[PDB]
């Protein structure tokens, strides 16, 4: 299922083969809430640097085939799965949605905390 | 622009315990200094923080403001950048945000700082 | 879908049109964990007063030792009911706990379920 | 009685903030006074809480005990009832419990004390 996270949690996940463990529990599909600091419209994919204050911005990729770029400094809700190359983790998102209501941002903090609590070991 | 370091989310009462560290302060615009290079934000529990700017404002800020910066030796925040939260048919609840700030700090292991 | 709750959440539900709601969310089949404070066996049913500390003990009923003894932590799976402005559960499963850590995690299930089910 | 009121699950540190309030204190038994008129429990953070009783302790408690009473002016607890947790098959993780206690006090909108 989908685990609510912070980029600091993400950058600290260990790939024990091809699978990621967030500190101690496996995870793949995750959600984060952050601000777009930069947006780069590449050929077939849009790459964003999203920041949640917990670490340096993280690269969040969106494969967009043939008006799709969310403007910088906009708060967003990202949903995708964790990826990794030569040790540099990223995020492939199926969703990146501008937060309508900022209280959704405060709620995510609550969800992150009660998700790593109830799923902890 | 310390955007590549972890910035801790805090409230007024934590200023003194975060001197010289990058922080993120969300509060409500209470007052703007006549010069436009400083302004005060009150946190979710009615307490004030002083925000110092390198360049003066160009627009009048109001509502909820999210400041990123470094706590100076006098317990004010030297702003690197700020954003003004938007508010739809639902106003931003600063009270609950203050609570998430107290939780963030109660559970550092479930909300790591970098 | 079963929703883990506290007895205090059950008491605050609104029986309006005909169903129950803890907000604008319908609710019916729930789960709770508490201590058995009193047991009363009857030909067609057993009634227990289960206490989870969030309120006064709630009435839990089981159709038709058989009866779990007082001071025993139990897990209940049942349906929300209401007399004249007064709630109770018609339980179909009332299993005494073997592992108290199940009590601890139920507190966490409650908090999570009522978070990801609110407006 | 108190059994008809809400009782907050606390830890030793919350006693100062819960004076004269009905509480539920879960902990491992540190000591029991000879007469059985007072025992001590330690919480998930190792800190202690002293439990006073109006009547001598019938049985002799052991492991993780759960006490229900009202905190006194002296920040102790006047016990109205208690139960020993079952630990013969699975040991009770007192530390995870303490994290739960902290959560209950941090998310009261999702774990109400009342009705």
């Amino acid at each position: 299922h989908i685990v609510p996270c912070t980029i600091s949690q993400l950058l600290s996940a260990t790939l024990v083969d091809e699978v990621f463990r967030i500190g101690n529990v496996e995870i793949s599909q995750v959600t984060i809430v952050g601000i777009i600091r930069h947006a780069e419209k590449a050929p077939t994919n849009i790459v964003y640097k999203i920041d949640d204050m917990t670490a340096a911005p993280m690269d969040v990729r969106q494969w967009v085939d043939t008006n799709t770029v969310v403007p910088p400094e906009t708060y967003v809700k990202v949903a995708g799965h964790l990826r990794s190359f030569q040790n540099k983790k990223s995020l492939v998102a199926f969703k990146i949605m501008p937060l309508e209501d900022m209280n959704e941002f405060t709620t995510h903090i609550l969800e992150v905390i009660n998700a790593h609590m109830v799923l902890s070991k | 622009d310390m955007m590549d370091l972890p910035r801790s989310r805090i409230n007024a009462g934590m200023l003194a315990q975060f001197i010289d560290k990058p922080v993120c302060f969300v509060g409500r615009l209470e007052k703007i200094h006549p010069t436009g290079k400083m302004f005060i934000l009150s946190d979710g529990e009615g307490k004030n923080g002083t925000i110092e700017l390198m360049e003066p404002l160009d627009e009048e800020i109001s509502g909820i403001v999210e400041v990123v910066g470094r706590v100076t030796a006098k317990a004010t925040i030297l702003c690197t950048s700020y954003v003004q939260f938007k508010e739809d048919s639902h106003p931003f609840d600063l009270g609950l945000y203050n609570e998430a700030v107290k939780i963030i700090h109660d559970f550092p292991q479930f909300y790591p700082l970098g």
